[PDB]
């Protein structure tokens, strides 16, 4: 039941504007993820992540196979 | 640039192609490993398999050569590789389609890598994980796949990483028929090349310098029967890192640097070849895949970039 | 913090409004309507953020949206913004 943590991987993301003193999550559709932050000022934006691919494989019949960080989906280069 | 959904319920990481190109499997953070073949009359993927395969994410999957069947191996971070055989006579996409084969428990650390050997050197395989220590393990027996006996065992870092501090590793196997055994092996910062000498036992033969940082991917170009070999990684770095290995302890080898490319400005995670190694994929931090090639010179220069 | 009051801009009856905010970062533009008295009628048009430490502000008259910018380290950014 017990489960010994320990970190994986570590993303880092630059904001849109410097001197932010707090952020927030956004649940978004298809598990994406956009951060609500708050600046020193008090002004409030809304800063993207992207979508970072995680691997892209290629094959014997040349086609690209690419995987991404935060979503399920794979997308797929075919030669045709 | 059409996607697929791979119908997984958290994060996937690691696809990889099988020998002939048309499957796929897809393991995932939901301790799920999803097998996607290719239908020749609909021309899209779709689920041949799907199973909870073991107790933690897994982080690591790889085909075996089909000269010794449809064997996937899994490597995941509750220290277990579990080897995964497809029964002919089972219904699709029933979850006993892939039958349970072993359970490599000798590591006492959660794994990161499992790569398969060529279809030269026997059914053997790597493992690497959080414990600085290599494992292969050999299929000796023909007569039975299950009796896995681990046969060398090198340790590669003095001591295991922090609880904290985040660390990669990652394995590529050299698929020439006419060399002696390599075995390129990525720790952290480290990025050393492995060779089977003449008593059976692995030496460190050759290290690539370089590698301020992190390296999260290895891919050894396959040998298509040319004087020299390549070796791409991606570090945590913005650089794409080429090596040019001449081989020549049965063979002195020298490690020379081909190309250094900081065309991505942000951590390459995956860097991967062609069948031929003249396409060169490489994904980083910046969201866009850059493809390489090499023209009129052997420095390889860029290519399309895909976003 | 700094509200300068500008005027021979707008055409209809409202009058311009430039703001600084009290930790002196952000330049912001306004449009207030007179005729009503609720918070509804200070508009906030545009902003433009991460000017180090502003110091000083000034307008042009002669031509509309000319909002010079001055900063501690010495750069006297001049830019457009209507």
């Amino acid at each position: 039941n017990i489960e010994n943590l320990f970190v994986s991987s570590v993303h880092d993301t630059n904001t849109m504007y410097d001197r932010v003193a707090t952020f927030d999550y956004i649940p978004r559709s298809n598990n994406g993820t956009s951060l609500i932050c708050m600046r020193q000022s008090g002004t409030i934006y809304r800063m993207p992540i992207s979508e970072v691919c995680s691997k892209a494989i290629l094959n014997n019949r040349n086609s690209l196979l690419l995987s991404n960080f935060e979503n399920t989906e794979i997308d797929e280069i075919r030669v045709n | 640039m059409q996607p697929f959904d791979s119908g997984h319920d958290d994060l996937v990481h690691d696809v990889v192609y099988d020998f002939y190109g048309r499957h796929v499997a897809t393991c995932s953070s939901d301790q799920h490993i999803k097998v996607f073949k290719l239908d020749k009359d609909t021309s899209n993927w779709e689920l041949s398999d799907s199973w909870r395969a073991h107790d933690s994410s897994i982080v690591a999957i790889d085909w075996a050569s089909p000269e010794y069947g449809r064997i996937i191996a899994s490597a995941s971070y509750d220290k277990t590789v579990k080897l995964w055989e497809e029964d002919p006579d089972q219904e699709e996409c029933s979850g006993r389609r892939w039958n349970k084969l072993c359970t490599l428990n000798d590591s006492k650390g959660s794994l990161y890598s499992v790569k398969f050997a060529p279809a030269h050197l026997g059914l053997k395989l790597a493992c690497l994980g959080n414990d600085g220590i290599l494992r292969l393990y050999d299929a000796l027996e023909p007569s039975d796949l299950r009796s896995w006996t681990l046969t060398s065992e090198m340790k590669v870092l003095s001591i295991p990483p922090a609880n904290h501090l985040q660390s990669d590793f990652c394995l590529s196997w050299c698929p020439s028929r006419f060399s002696p055994e390599k075995l390129a092996v990525s720790a952290l910062e480290q990025a050393i090349i492995y060779q089977r000498g003449k008593d059976g036992k692995l030496h460190v033969a050759a290290k690539l310098p370089g590698h301020k940082s992190l390296i999260r991917s290895i891919s050894w170009a396959p040998s298509i029967g040319r004087w020299y070999q390549l070796i791409a990684t991606g570090c945590k770095d913005g650089r794409i890192r080429i090596f040019k290995i001449t081989e020549k302890l049965q063979s002195n080898l020298q490690v020379e640097l081909l190309s250094e490319h900081d065309d991505h400005n942000g951590e390459v995670w995956s860097v991967s070849w062609n069948l031929t190694g003249t396409i060169l994929s490489s994904a980083g931090d910046d969201g866009k895949v850059r493809l390489w090639k090499a023209t009129y010179s052997n420095e390889f220069k860029c290519m399309s970039v895909i976003t | 913090g700094l509200i300068k009051k500008v005027t021979h801009w707008s055409y209809d009856n409202l009058i311009d409004y430039l703001s600084v905010n009290p930790t002196r970062d952000e330049v912001t533009h306004y449009k207030v309507d007179p005729e009503n008295e609720s918070d509804e009628s200070i508009i906030k048009l545009h902003t433009v953020k991460d000017f180090g430490s502003i110091t000083c502000l000034d307008y042009s008259e002669s031509e509309i949206g000319m909002i010079g910018v001055g900063e501690k380290n010495g750069y006297l950014r001049i830019f457009n913004i209507s």
